[PDB]
């Protein structure tokens, strides 16, 4: 309808799940974006369904530490979301590539997370995806801002109110009230959180087995631990904030707007 | 020790 005359396409920035994200222009702004091409075509019934609610999720939520959505547009047998360019890859590959952070650079990167996690769940968005597969950084640059992405999978929440909302995420990030089936809500996001922070500090995960029914076991028992050496140099605070991200009751689980209260995030 | 690997996301339960 109005894609065509507003935006020009541009070099292919990445492939995906019968999408391709082209660099574009809106032409008479000359600003430039990212637009998700996605094949209308070729999608089950079930993406549409998804496709509809990662557009009016992604809608609500303005935040430096959030992809922004500019535009959802409908054309014949293609979808363009149109986001922010973003050109520093995933947060997941700069912490393969650099294997793990210090705990000021930990520190700074899960406080953007918090903030994100923050505004989504003011505006009753639970993401639910919380993996740095799905976290991608603004620029190449020094201290690029950490911008949370892939929307796909979040639900929409009235107040405090918890429900089954179904099992969905990624088998190591889950939290334990989707693993029991019980009704969740917001609280799931911390506990991602936590894994990420572990992640974050040593470059490998806490939870891991080859069969999927054993991890589940480990995430429902919360069985963690902070094995030496390479924990040993690490400040008791840092694994205080991590206990109480990774609390298998989501009641006693630490929120968003305390975990960015914490000593270990405030001041420095 | 657990090393990192990708990981992908499923909108079902699946057995795995
Ligand atoms: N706003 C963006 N700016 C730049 N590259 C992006 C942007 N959004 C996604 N990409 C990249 O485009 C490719 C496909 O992204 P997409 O299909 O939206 O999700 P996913 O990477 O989870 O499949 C990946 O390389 C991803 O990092």
């Amino acid at each position: 309808t109005r894609f065509t005359e507003e935006y020009q396409l541009f070099e292919e920035l990445g492939k995906g799940a019968f999408s391709v994200v082209r660099r574009c222009v809106k032409v008479l702004a000359g600003q430039e974006y990212a637009a998700k091409i996605i094949n209308t075509k070729k999608l089950s019934a079930r993406d549409h369904q998804k496709l509809e609610r990662e557009a009016r999720i992604c809608r609500l939520l303005k935040h430096p530490n959030i992809v922004r959505l500019h535009d959802s547009i409908s054309e014949e047998g293609h979808h363009y979301l149109i986001f922010d360019l973003v050109t520093g890859g995933e947060l997941f590959e700069d912490i393969v590539a650099r294997e793990y952070y210090s705990e000021a650079d930990a520190s700074h990167c899960i406080q953007q997370i918090l903030e994100a996690v923050l505004h989504c769940h003011q505006m009753g968005v639970v993401h639910r995806d919380l993996k740095p597969e799905n976290l991608l950084l603004a620029s190449k640059l020094k201290g690029a801002a950490v911008k949370l992405a892939d929307f796909g999978l979040a639900i929409e929440v009235e107040g405090e109110q918890q429900a089954w909302f179904g099992f969905a995420g990624t088998p190591g990030y889950l939290s334990p009230e989707v693993l029991r089936k019980d009704p969740y809500g917001k609280p799931v996001d911390l506990w991602a959180c936590g894994v990420i922070l572990y992640i974050l500090l040593v470059g490998y995960p806490p939870f891991w087995d080859e069969d999927q029914h054993r991890l589940y076991k480990q995430i429902k028992a919360g069985a963690y631990d902070f094995p030496s050496p390479e924990w040993d140099t690490v400040t008791p605070e840092a694994k205080d904030l991590i206990n109480k991200m990774l609390t298998i009751n989501p009641s006693k689980r630490i929120t968003a707007a305390e975990a960015l209260k914490h000593p270990w995030i405030s001041h420095r | 020790r657990n090393k990192l690997r990708r990981q992908h996301s499923y909108d079902t339960f699946v057995d795995l």
